[PDB]
């Protein structure tokens, strides 16, 4: 049980030293992606019948 | 001009119609909104429901139209009276088909679904409906009272086609309703259902003898209720037809004939509650 | 054994403080101003009929037309979804399948399940098994093709593995989960993948270095499903606790929860639309709910199945979502 | 054409899908050292054993190899005709007890969400090894509340009664208990008889009689 436990410590050791960005910046990046691709999303903004392959 | 008991007959008939059209369309709707009901037994039960919703919607208004009796040409009254025979015979042959299907579920239970496929169930449903159309169109195939009523039309002195008060005993010969409808296509379906359900109960009671008495008594009560509803519906009207043909100097009231007629039509009201409502898959489809 | 766990506890406390430190806001208040998507009423455009048992998995091909489906009837069916034509029906050696995948080249499919085997099928030979990838000690729960040559797998044995198909060897293994791994999702650049497990955690793995970079917790029960957000910087999970959650890699924490009080069933499958705005999720209550991924309100419902939604997927071009169900049908929606 | 390929493939689906629908599927569930192995010798990851008896094809899936939690893959076997459960009678003293762990396993599968309508075939094994081990130790080691004479017949019927009454679905599923015999014919025959009873009662429930 000790050997497994030491392996766990190294993983967190690695994870503790990483660079993190702020949620305010992180959330802005996701919203910026959604806005930039809104017109290329056929499920968000549906396309005319002829363009739609399944039911033209 | 309707009579006193005639108004009560039409009231019981429209009451039977208002019970038979929504209950049978519920059975057809529950088949369509479920995929586990695509078996062979449920094809037979939706065939009975199609025949019985046609009885509740197209045999009730034609029977009331016959019983009121408007002044009508002869072939017009045949085309009114023959859909009554077509769709009611569809009901009887569908009941026999469910009994043969239940007999095959207990007799050959392991190789049932490799014998009774929905393809073979569909040609059996088509066979029952084609046979019912043959029986109901026999009184337009030339077996009808037309010869007797035309001789009375010639004896009256009128010329051309006979126009009559459209009743059922006037256009359909009682030799058809006794020798061909009852003794061939009503009574041997009733005798076959009695023999099949006796053998179904013997095979069930043999398997359950291989807490069990209660299930066996419930099965016997279910089978006896089904046979009693068919007998109480279809035997009074046809005993009266046999009385009419065999004793002609033999009186019976008209209220007795009216009582027997709606018993025949109210078979189709009690069909979704003793055939489809007994299935657990149908009940969990009804409440959802 | 005493010192290590106390030392680990300090590490857990430090990560929590660090995660909170950069939580200067919540996604909900940042996104409050944008217009709501509104009601979405996707209609069934195709019903794919022909399976004769429960469907457990499906995967769109990268050409957005072909799709593969896996069912407990022992059949792997490839459908031309535009015409409803079946392109191939592949007979499976074991019918107890839980996952399938379509290779991006279109040259291969993969399938596996309770046989503990990932079988690779060459579609461009009839179709025959070219490889059976053996070595997992629990059921195969998921598999995804980096390319034709390489396929990452997930397993009930609590590990994930990278396989070289030509040589048949596990070339990289991914250990560290403490419960059955149920689902994995490849990043768009295929250098990272995330896995979801029955220890209620998600882990981000780097394929070529072979170890866990980050671990994401927060769910209260098993994670049945996981999918990357399309830009590869976030992902969503679906759980038996009736919630979905969005996790951000760079902020290393949960950003949003997607749940309704009148939703109490488990989630079996999740996928994003092409722009990331919609998060579609399949539920044990026989319905698919469509969430606005930025504002967490439910935008719509897809109610067209008579049993559990077990799988779903959105095309690479974004044009359609397919839903697969235990009721033996697939439906195409847009 | 493509619709010709679609229709040829759809024909093979209906053909092979009804050919695999006339085959009885029997999930085999048991505890460690409970006699699962002995049954599969008699009749012939997940291992599937296929035998044909009296023109009936039986597929028996031994899924005991899997060490993963049952709740993640037990819904794949929702459509099995019956469940064959193997219990070691001799293991009422062995090891938190082996019979108490086997009863907890039995009471979990029986009262599952997926197995409500599926009958369970119960097999009790090592009744010969039970006959000597019942004199070296009473059943008070296993069941403290037991108050019966230390003979095989009453005790076996008491252990069978303990296994049975854990069925909360007393209306919808039936437990068929058979003590495994040294005769190869007899054990397979009981399975066929139990499956036939299950198939007949399933047919009766689709009529509406049962
Ligand atoms: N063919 C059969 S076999 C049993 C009955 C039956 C009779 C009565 C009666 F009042 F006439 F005695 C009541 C009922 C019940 F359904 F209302 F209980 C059924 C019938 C009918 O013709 C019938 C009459 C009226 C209605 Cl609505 C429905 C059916
Ligand atoms: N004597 C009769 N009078 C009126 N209708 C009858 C008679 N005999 C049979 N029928 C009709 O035949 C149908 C059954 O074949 C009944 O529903 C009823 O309409």
């Amino acid at each position: 049980s000790i050997a497994q436990a030491r392996k766990l410590v190294e993983q967190l050791k690695m994870e503790a030293n990483i660079d993190r960005i702020k949620v305010s910046k992180a959330a802005a990046d996701l919203m910026a992606y959604c806005e930039a691709h809104a017109k290329e999303d056929p499920l968000l903004t549906p396309v005319p019948a002829s363009e739609n392959p399944f039911r033209e | 001009s309707i009579s006193a008991f005639q108004a009560a007959y039409i009231g019981i008939e429209v009451l039977i119609a208002l019970v038979s059209v929504p209950g049978n369309v519920l059975v057809i709707w529950a088949v369509k909104v479920n995929q586990a009901l695509r078996d062979a037994t449920f094809c037979f039960i939706v065939s009975l429901a199609v025949a019985d919703v046609a009885v509740g919607a197209l045999v009730i208004p034609l029977a009331i139209l016959i019983n009121i009796g408007p002044q009508t040409y002869f072939h017009t009254c045949l085309m009114v009276a023959c859909p009554v025979l077509i769709l009611t015979q569809s009901s009887i042959l569908a009941l026999l088909a469910i009994a043969v299907d239940r007999y095959l579920r207990v007799k050959i239970p392991l190789r049932y679904k490799m014998v009774v496929t929905p393809r073979r169930a569909a040609v059996a449903i088509a066979g029952c409906w084609i046979l019912s159309f043959v029986v109901g169109l026999t009184p337009m195939f030339g077996w009808n009272n037309l010869s007797a009523v035309e001789r009375a039309w010639a004896a009256n002195g009128s010329m051309g086609e006979p126009v009559i008060k459209c009743e059922f005993e006037k256009v359909i010969s009682m030799e058809y309703m006794v020798y061909f409808n009852f003794f061939v296509w009503v009574l041997p379906p009733l005798l076959l259902m009695v023999l099949i359900y006796l053998e179904v109960f013997y095979l069930i009671r043999k398997q359950l003898n291989k807490k069990y008495y209660g299930k066996e008594l419930k099965i016997a009560k279910s089978l006896a209720l089904i046979l009693f509803l068919f007998a109480l519906s279809w035997l009074p009207l046809h005993i009266l037809n046999c009385i009419t043909l065999f004793c002609p100097s033999c009186h019976k009231p008209s209220i007795l004939t009216y009582i027997a007629i709606f018993l025949t039509h109210g078979n189709s009201a009690m069909n979704p509650i003793v055939y489809a409502f007994r299935i657990q898959k149908f009940r969990v489809t009804f409440l959802k | 054994l005493d010192q290590l766990r106390q030392e680990a506890e300090q590490l857990k406390n430090q990560i929590r403080d660090a995660r909170k430190a950069c939580a200067d806001a919540t996604l909900s208040q940042i996104t409050n101003n944008i217009d709501p998507v509104g009601r979405i009423q996707m209609r069934t455009r195709r019903t794919l009929r022909g399976h004769l048992a429960k469907i457990y998995a499906m995967h769109w091909g990268t050409d957005s037309r072909l799709l593969v489906s896996a069912s407990q009837d022992g059949k792997l069916i490839i459908w031309d979804s535009y015409t409803t034509n079946k392109v191939h029906a592949i007979p499976l050696r074991s019918s107890w399948v839980m996952t399938c995948a379509y290779a991006p080249s279109g040259n291969y499919v993969a399938c596996g399940g309770l046989d503990n085997i990932c079988s690779i099928y060459n579609l461009k030979t009839n179709v025959r098994v070219s490889r059976e990838l053996a070595g997992h000690t629990g059921y195969l729960s998921c598999c995804r093709f980096l390319d034709d040559n390489q396929i990452v797998t997930s397993s009930g044995d609590t590990t994930c593995a990278l396989w070289d198909i030509e040589t048949g060897q596990q070339t990289t293994t991914f250990t560290g989960h403490t419960g059955d791994v149920m689902s994995l999702s490849l990043a768009p650049d295929t250098r990272l993948f995330v896995s979801g497990a029955c220890d209620a955690s998600a882990k981000l793995w780097d394929v070529r270095e072979g170890m866990c970079r980050q671990t994401f917790t927060g769910h209260e029960s098993d994670i049945n499903a996981i999918c990357f957000f399309p830009n590869g910087n976030a992902f969503a999970t679906g759980s038996d606790d009736a919630t979905c959650r969005l996790f951000d890699l760079r902020a290393d924490q949960e950003l949003m929860t997607y749940s309704h009080d009148n939703i109490i069933c488990g989630i079996t499958s999740v996928s994003f639309s092409k722009s990331g705005r919609l998060l579609l999720a399949g539920y044990d209550d026989f319905n698919c709910n469509v969430w606005d991924a930025l504002k967490a309100d439910r935008a719509g419902v897809l109610a067209g199945h008579d049993n559990r939604v077990s799988c779903l997927g959105v095309t690479d071009d974004g044009m359609a979502v397919a839903t697969g169900s235990w009721d033996s049908f697939l439906k195409i929606w847009n | 054409a493509a619709a010709e390929r679609s229709k040829m493939i759809d024909k093979n689906l209906r053909e092979d899908g009804e050919k695999a629908a006339r085959e009885v599927k029997l999930l085999l569930l048991g505890a460690g050292e409970s006699g699962k192995n002995t049954i599969v010798k008699q009749m012939k990851g997940i291992v599937e054993t296929h035998f044909t008896f009296k023109d009936l094809h039986f597929k028996m899936f031994d899924v005991g190899a899997q060490r993963s939690e049952r709740k993640k893959w037990i819904h794949c076997f929702e459509g099995v005709t019956a469940i064959i459960f193997c219990v070691a009678l001799s293991a009422y003293d062995l090891v938190m007890n082996r019979m108490h762990a086997s009863m907890k396993l039995f009471d979990s599968i029986c009262n599952n969400k997926w197995f409500t309508d599926t009958s369970i075939i119960l097999f009790l094994n090592k009744k010969d090894l039970f006959e000597e081990k019942i004199t070296h130790s009473p059943l008070t080691i296993c069941f403290p509340e037991y108050t019966g004479a230390n003979k095989y017949d009453e005790a076996a019927s008491y252990i069978q009664s303990k296994f049975e009454d854990l069925n909360k679905r007393k209306d919808t599923k039936e437990i068929y208990t058979h003590f495994t015999c040294s005769t190869d014919t007899k054990n397979v025959q009981f399975v066929f008889d139990a499956v036939t009873d299950v198939i007949i009662k399933n047919n009766l429930k689709d009529c509406g009689l049962f």
